[PDB]
DNA sequence: AAATCTCTAGCAGTTACAGTCAGCG
DNA sequence: ACTGCTAGAGATTT
DNA sequence: CGCTGACT
DNA sequence: AAATCTCTAGCAGTTACAGTCAGCG
DNA sequence: ACTGCTAGAGATTT
DNA sequence: CGCTGACT
């Protein structure tokens, strides 16, 4: 399965439109209140996802807010049911926790996604970059010997060093 | 001690000479000279001449607004990856920000937020939001923008990119998110030549001071705490933090 | 050449990617990448990232005004010795300045003056004065105060010293000349620990640019001359100087 | 003879006061228009000379503009006929070259002093400080081997160097 | 060419107004 | 009880 | 005499 | 202690006004 | 056809 | 409801 696959959909909760994209190969969901059915806010949404995640393909239907040529232009520049009802039920749960609907929408997206994030992380030994005291230069690839909590044990070419986590970054 | 000291203190208290002047002129050593200088109140203005280092942890997210074409942009940043979550705010208030942090928690793992003491970010609405989301609300010094420095630089580049692609839109918010696309996925460098999605996914006494835009350095105050970059002090039960560039310590 | 180049130019002309992005993405070398980047107009904003070095000759004397307590001070400086000839101006105009340069020629050997294109220093009165005194009137860039940088720093220290000794007067001009005394004779350091009287007596293409406080960098223009620190250019018979920090050259 | 010796005097040309100090041991003259006979502008004048030259002693008379205690206070804080007529005659010469009197006063002081400057310089081998290109750090004592016009020939510990005069300072 | 120092603008809540005078009408 | 930084542009050494 | 623009 | 790196504020024509909201009356 | 700087304050090595 | 001060 491919990573750049997004399935689109929309519902009409409280008589208000909600537009949702779903990472198929992880089931990872982002749903946002669209004020009005049109290609404008749609292309705004795919433009957000475009710069929020690496889109390559959107799967969708013949709705007028999707066949709008603004979609094709913004996308040219740019290059599931059970989930809809999952978020529907969760929205039903936390509707009374927040007055505005859009709030509880993002609360349901939060609940589903974290309470799929580490799934997309799973879709896509270690090297460490660090800073000493009073020397804002970032330092070379440091061989991670151990990752601790609040401190980390690195090795450069001649010095096994302690560094607090507030001055380190660990990248493959 | 030596009458040279007394006349050095009269000399100093009339001209506020430096330590080399009194030292070489009245044939004194540099130490007691620097003790006459350091015994003075007025001469002690300049600070320590050193920046710090912002905390660069995965769970941190800088946050700040800016201004363009009459509109108020809000900008969220990851400290490590340089990634962006930018959007337009129709009119700045705290509720819309709280909704934005809810938007940023529902997409990205947030643990704590480091921004400034602006109006919004102290409201109660934001507090309830980061309370619900398990996010810790951190603040910094008021008049030390460099404490947020990371995000400030982003605005520059963000505005820079808007200089390049403003003719590709009839509206602002569009070009904003376009710039976000460019900076996060299409530009590369820094760590190992990655774009911000690649990085973000790879990770996941007597103390004188000034504040308040007031160049009048403050009288003696009682040092409470010393760290690495800022300090905490007391001037008549006035417990306050000061960054070291804006302060001087008298041992 | 290669269709990768064409799609790199479409890519670039839609996103304005940098050279590393196009280079690594479309599997190209860095040189032609930097030629696509350098072929673009919009991306070419930033300048050369380097300061110069002001001419430090015995016969030079910096000159500039400043503002304090509603009054306009005038300040003359020697570049080498850090010496000062400061005074208050009752109300800034060119005639009073010309009288001041006559005052500074009758006390100190002057050969040439390096100041800015302010109103006064271009008037004809000053020209007749330095004409009579064998003094050469030099100017600098308008919007590059660092070209006079020396004198600017003096104002800081001068004002700093006025912070120390303003309670020793009922008038300003007094405290001004007091500060002059302190800085020139009573403070020491720098060269070998001298005060300014000791030193002063010991001695005795396509080029894009911006100006006019306009962050819109300018279109291609024809380089006329290259020195060390600034350059001279032509944009449709618009002969003008630009400092290198505010300019970029395309070979 | 001592260097810090200044003789004071005043005249009344055009019915306007002019106050003059003279370095005795060089005959070096600075004369300035004082608007009014008083210790205020007087102490202003000795305060200028105090920070313009290293005064130690002023020789003067019992005039009221001199016995004014403001003089004694500003001086406490601070720590010939043929010359008066010399400048008088020169002022007579260049009076028609400048409308304002004060102007021609400073023109006469200019004429006398330069047309005594190098005398006070005479009252009070070489070391050279220099800067290279793109390195604003000032450099060490450089043994002057020759002083040229527009360039200078120095020696540091291992490099006889050319430096243009625009990047050099020569002090004993 | 390919890497590796070295260094600076502008980001920071933000500007339309004052003060002069050479030059052109 | 907290902390300046980022991306280019140019020399310079491998 | 305006006044413009040009820099501070 | 005595020297010798290393680094930053503020100087540059200059600010009184806008925009919010927790907290106190 | 021209060019950023100065004075302190703190580490650090002799 | 003012409104203050506090930071932006
Ligand atoms: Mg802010
Ligand atoms: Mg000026
Ligand atoms: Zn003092
Ligand atoms: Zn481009």
């Amino acid at each position: 399965c491919s990573p750049g696959i997004w399935q689109l959909d929309c519902t009409h909760l409280e008589g208000k439109v909600i537009l949702v994209a779903v990472h198929v190969a992880s089931g990872y969901i982002e749903a946002e209140v669209i004020p009005a059915e049109t290609g404008q806010e749609t292309a705004y949404f795919l433009l957000k996802l475009a710069g929020r995640w690496p889109v390559k393909t959107v799967h969708t239907d013949n709705g007028s807010n999707f066949t709008s040529t603004t979609v094709k232009a913004a996308c040219w520049w740019a290059g599931i049911q059970s989930m809809n009802k999952e978020l529907k039920k969760i929205i039903g749960q936390v509707r009374d926790q927040a007055e505005h609907l859009k709030t509880a929408v993002q609360m349901a997206v939060f609940i589903h996604n974290f309470k799929a994030g580490e799934r997309i992380v799973d879709i896509i030994n270690f090297r460490v970059y660090y800073r000493d005291s009073r020397d804002p230069v970032w330092k070379g690839p440091a061989k991670l010997l151990w990752k601790g909590e609040g401190a980390v044990v690195i090795q450069d070419n001649s010095d096994i060093k302690v560094v607090p986590r507030r001055k380190a970054k660990i990248i493959r | 001690f030596l009458d040279g000291i007394d006349k050095a203190q009269e000399e100093h208290e009339k001209y506020h000479s430096n330590w080399r002047a009194m030292a070489s002129d009245f044939n004194l050593p540099p130490v007691v000279a620097k003790e006459i200088v350091a015994s003075c109140d007025k001469c002690q203005l300049k600070g320590e001449a050193m920046h710090g280092q912002v905390d660069c942890s995965p769970g941190i997210w800088q946050l700040d607004c800016t201004h363009l074409e009459g509109k108020v942009i809000l900008v969220a940043v990851h400290v490590a990856s340089g990634y962006i979550e930018a959007e337009v705010i129709p009119a700045e208030t705290g509720q819309e920000t709280a909704y934005f942090l809810l938007k940023l928690a529902g997409r990205w793992p947030v643990k704590t937020v480091h921004t400034d003491n602006g109006s919004n970010f102290t409201s109660t609405t934001v507090k309830a939001a980061c309370w619900w989301a398990g996010i810790k609300q951190e603040f910094g010094i008021p008049y030390n923008p460099q404490s947020q420095g990371v995000i400030q630089s982003m605005n520059k580049e963000l505005k820079k990119i808007i200089g390049q692609v403003r003719d590709q839109a009839e509206h602002l918010k569009t070009a904003v998110q376009m710039a976000v696309f460019i900076h996060n996925f299409k530009r590369k460098g820094g760590i190992g030549g990655y774009s911000a999605g690649e990085r973000i996914v790879d990770i996941i006494f007597r103390v004188y001071y000034r504040d308040s835009r007031d160049p009048v350095w403050k009288g003696p105050a009682k040092l409470l705490w010393k760290g690495e970059g800022a300090v905490v002090i007391q001037d008549n039960s006035d417990i306050k933090v000061v960054p070291r560039r804006k302060a001087k310590i008298i041992r």
